[PDB]
RNA sequence: GUACCCCGGGAGGGGAGUGAAAGAGUUCCUGAAACCGGUCGCAUGCAAGCCGUCAGAGCCUGUGUGGUGAUGGCGUGCCUUUUGAAGAAUGAGCCUGCGAGUUAGUGAUGCGUGGCGAGGUUAACCCGUGGUGGGGGAGUCGUAGCGAAAGCGAGUCCGAUA
RNA sequence: GGGCUUAAGUUAUCCGCCGAAGCUGUGGCAACCUGUGUGGUUGGGUAGGGGAGCGUCGUGUCAGUGGUGAAGCUGCCGGGUGACUGUGUGGUGGAGUUGAUGCGAGUGAGAAUGCAGGCAUGAGUAGCGUGUGACGGGUGGGAAUCCCGUCCGCCGAUUAUC
């Protein structure tokens, strides 16, 4: 099939608007050293360290 | 009849309102797909907005963080602005030069493709100018 | 330049009609005039001039012929042999406002704004009514001489 | 002036492509008028614009625009302008002394007069003319015609009753 | 002389484009397109300057109708009254009078009321 | 042909300089339309819309006119081709540019207009190296028609000087 | 269509009203006729005939005008019976050009499955061309897709060599 007539700038406006994406979100590190702002249950990218202030166990070496 | 006052970015984005710009012009990536990452960034804290850039998944975020980033450094040369006092105030994304290359098809056809590219604009103003 | 009314500028009343063995197209034109107000000198097509009308007593509406057994009534519900059919009569026994609704909105024209007004028609099928706030005063169809 | 036709136009021998099949519009040639870089269909061509007036046409009007400013006294006449050797000075004021500045002159003699051609060859306000050339034209542009003595004389003898 | 059509050709354009500046879609960005619609503008334009009057005459016997049913009249007699008693004032004055100065126009009524036939 | 400084890996931009002008920065004069966006005003999630038009509230603005437009009426595109097309007949995705009654003949035939007028007019060519002016009447049309023609002539031809 | 016999049905008859761009009233325009103080008649229109014009470009002449800002482009405020326009007022722009009156036209575009360029629509959609890669380390602004290594897999009358 083919697109019979040219769609108007309503409706494809309409159906374009519907592609975005959302904000990625981010949680603050619980080390105290760091307090960057990482993916959650993700592995800090500057600290390198995972779990809450007290556990804090290193997952990257970075 | 040209004359003095002769038009300017900053007069047209700020108009002597404290805060300043950043241009990154033909950017070689799509307009569209640069304002699918705008429209998030919009309206944002500077450093909020560069952070979150530095983890989000498109490819127009770098770009964009770089703009944002350069902005902000403008604002803190010229104006002594903080970066942390400042909010993106104004966002957006223009086209800029197409070209068109040939993509060989079935049947000796031969399909037209475009590579687009965009101007990306941001303006950060202090956050005290939100509510003004 | 010729009056138009100003939004809520006509103030809008309340009128009760005893349904009580008057034929129902009497009844339907009654109401629909009313509804839309064409009785006031401040009429407008464009804006809604008209008043509440509330009908009771709508399962006592008179009929005449044999119009309580062959004047039909249909609906379809948009697929195939979607069709249901039932006699103004029965109608008027199981739900008598959606008769009464069904005649004042064929006589009534075919608007968003007659849509908006037809909500203005409220019909209870005894003689009691629930709108003792809004205070409704009686209407009496009458007839102007020659 | 002269332009291009679709036949003079370099190339557009074959047709650009089948009549059918293609789903394109029927074309004869690359070199077709509404093609760009096509032949112009009516473009001027190399002409002339000469009309063939009559004689007796020609000198009237002549004779009505001679006539015009004689009546108005704009026809000066001078025995020469200029003596000995000649300049463009002297004969601008023989002219000024005359009247203003929109000047015909007429001196005649065709071969030998250049004393006062030459004199009044430079003026840019001033044409000058041969009597056996006046001409409507040059007649109703003047302002004023001064003719020398021979000039005149050589005009009425050339055409007179 | 060789003659460009574009200074020209633009003036046209502008008129059309102006013309049609609050139209829906391509009909107010495309000269071609705006130029359809602005033939269909101009024949229900010139068709309803003549329907005006008709429809404003309707609204006038409308509300001239309700007034004087109001006071117990048609407005046919009460037209007819007017008529025979001689009161030349016309329907728009009447509609006028019947939402501005009611007690004139019952007035009014009344006279046509007298100046009925009776019969 | 943008020293130097700042963000950037760069690209690009921000300051600053050059310049009358840099929103003339080399993709560089002017910079239109389609097309793509940011911002602001109004409308819009009970509605059946050839998208307009007439009536018309409200809001915004008042740069006191403009923007928007709830709601009511009326209302089936453009072109081509057709007895007849909104047509489910043809063509057109869109804008910008381009794209079709021209020119040449001392052609044919009208008309308008100008000149001359029982006359009108030159062609080639010659002179004017100074042209658009002058010459050139060879020709050509008008000046008598009728007849196949000899011929005759306000007549002629058919005919018998009918 | 709602609904209507309690006619809002049929029929005879009477009295009113509604109803068109028809008629009349009022204001403006136009064609023609007529004696020329009046007035009369007329003005839907395809093919098509006649008449009178607008705008663009070039150009003779006269009057000019232009860095104290031409052309072009683009707002606003106006004007004409139309094509159109202002000797109104800004913005952009940077070198030409206006009025009168003639003269000459490559003189007007929405259509030709027209030509050239630019750009939308479909759409962030289909596809990304047979397949097996994994990991450690390195480089780097940036690494599934580069380098090194180790596992693993594939070809082997060929995925080798000439
Ligand atoms: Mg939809
Ligand atoms: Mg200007
Ligand atoms: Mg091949
Ligand atoms: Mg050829
Ligand atoms: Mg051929
Ligand atoms: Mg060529
Ligand atoms: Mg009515
Ligand atoms: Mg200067
Ligand atoms: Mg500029
Ligand atoms: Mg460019
Ligand atoms: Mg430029
Ligand atoms: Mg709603
Ligand atoms: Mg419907
Ligand atoms: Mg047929
Ligand atoms: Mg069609
Ligand atoms: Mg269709
Ligand atoms: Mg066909
Ligand atoms: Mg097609
Ligand atoms: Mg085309
Ligand atoms: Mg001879
Ligand atoms: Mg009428
Ligand atoms: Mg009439
Ligand atoms: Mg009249
Ligand atoms: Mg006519
Ligand atoms: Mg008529
Ligand atoms: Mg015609
Ligand atoms: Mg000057
Ligand atoms: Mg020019
Ligand atoms: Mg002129
Ligand atoms: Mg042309
Ligand atoms: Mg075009
Ligand atoms: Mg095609
Ligand atoms: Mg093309
Ligand atoms: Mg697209
Ligand atoms: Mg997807
Ligand atoms: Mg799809
Ligand atoms: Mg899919
Ligand atoms: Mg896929
Ligand atoms: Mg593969
Ligand atoms: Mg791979
Ligand atoms: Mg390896
Ligand atoms: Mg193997
Ligand atoms: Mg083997
Ligand atoms: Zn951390």
């Amino acid at each position: 099939a083919v697109p019979k007539r040219k769609m108007s700038r309503s409706n494809t406006r309409h159906r374009r608007s519907q592609w975005k994406t959302v904000a990625t979100k981010l949680v603050t590190c619980a080390n105290p050293a760091c307090g960057e702002k990482h993916l959650p249950h993700t592995a800090c990218p500057s600290c390198g360290g995972y779990g809450p202030r007290g556990d804090r166990r290193q997952v990257v070496e970075a | 009849m040209s004359k003095t006052e002769r038009p300017s970015r900053r007069a047209a984005l700020l108009g002597d309102r404290p805060g300043s710009y950043a241009i990154a012009r033909h950017v070689r990536m799509s307009a569209s797909k640069c304002r699918r990452v705008i429209n998030l960034v919009r309206g944002m804290d500077a450093v909020d907005a560069v952070t979150m850039l530095k983890f989000q998944p498109q490819a127009a975020a770098e770009p964009i963080r770089k703009v944002i980033a350069s902005a902000m450094a403008n604002a803190e040369q010229t104006e002594g602005l903080r970066a942390d006092d400042l909010y993106i105030s104004q966002a957006f994304v223009d086209e800029g030069i197409t070209m068109r290359r040939i993509r060989p098809r079935a049947k000796g056809s031969a399909s037209r493709i475009l590579k687009r590219s965009a101007h990306i604009t941001v303006v950060v103003e202090p956050k005290e100018a939100r509510q003004a | 330049t010729t009056y138009s009314p100003k939004a809520g500028e006509v103030q809008r009343k309340w009128y009760v009609i005893d349904a009580e063995d008057i034929v129902l197209g009497r009844l339907a034109t009654t109401a629909a005039n009313l509804l839309r107000g064409k009785h006031k000198p401040q009429y407008a097509p464009h804006i809604d001039t008209g008043d509440f009308v509330v009908v009771v007593n709508a399962s006592k509406i008179a009929l005449t012929g044999k119009k309580a057994t062959d004047s039909l009534r249909y609906d379809h519900s948009g697929r195939p042999g979607g069709l249901r059919v039932t006699s103004i009569g029965e109608m008027l026994a199981k739900n008598p406002r959606r008769a009464v609704e069904r005649a004042v909105w064929g006589m009534m024209p075919k608007n968003k704004l007659s849509r908006q007004q037809l909500k203005k028609l409220k019909v209870y099928g005894g003689p009691e009514h629930p709108h003792a706030a809004q205070n409704p005063q009686p209407y009496e169809i009458t007839q102007i001489a020659q | 002036h002269a332009t291009k036709t679709r036949g003079q136009v370099s190339g557009g021998g074959k047709k650009p492509w089948r009549q059918k099949g293609t789903g394109r519009a029927r074309q004869g040639s690359t070199r077709a008028p509404q093609w760009v870089g096509g032949g112009t269909v009516h473009g001027p061509q190399p002409r002339s614009y000469a009309q063939r007036t009559p004689k007796k046409m020609v000198g009237a009007a002549l004779r009505g625009a001679l006539s015009d400013m004689a009546r108005d006294n704009r026809i000066f006449v001078v025995t020469s302008l200029v003596d000995g050797d000649k300049p463009s000075t002297k004969q601008a004021k023989a002219v000024l002394s005359g009247l203003a500045e929109l000047r015909k002159v007429l001196v005649v003699l065709d071969r030998s007069d250049e004393i006062d051609w030459l004199s009044v060859r430079n003026l840019s306000e001033v044409h000058v003319l041969a009597a056996d050339q006046l001409n409507t034209y040059d007649v109703v542009n003047a302002r004023t015609i001064v003719f020398s003595q021979a000039g005149l004389d050589a005009f009425v003898g050339a055409r007179s009753a | 002389a060789r003659v460009k059509r574009s200074v020209n050709a633009k003036k046209k354009r502008r008129e059309v484009l102006d013309q049609a500046s609050g139209y829906r879609g391509q009909r107010s960005r495309l000269y071609r397109k705006a130029k359809e619609q602005t033939l269909h503008s101009a024949t229900y334009s010139f068709r309803d300057r003549r329907a005006k009057k008709g429809d404003f005459r309707s609204l006038w016997i409308q509300r001239i109708n309700a007034a004087s049913r109001a006071q117990g009249m048609t407005y046919n007699r009460f037209i007819n009254g007017l008529k025979n008693a001689g009161v030349e004032v016309d329907r728009k004055m009447l509609a006028e009078l019947a939402v501005s100065d009611i007690n004139a126009f019952n007035s009014l009524v009344e006279v046509a009321k007298a100046s009925q036939p009776q019969n």
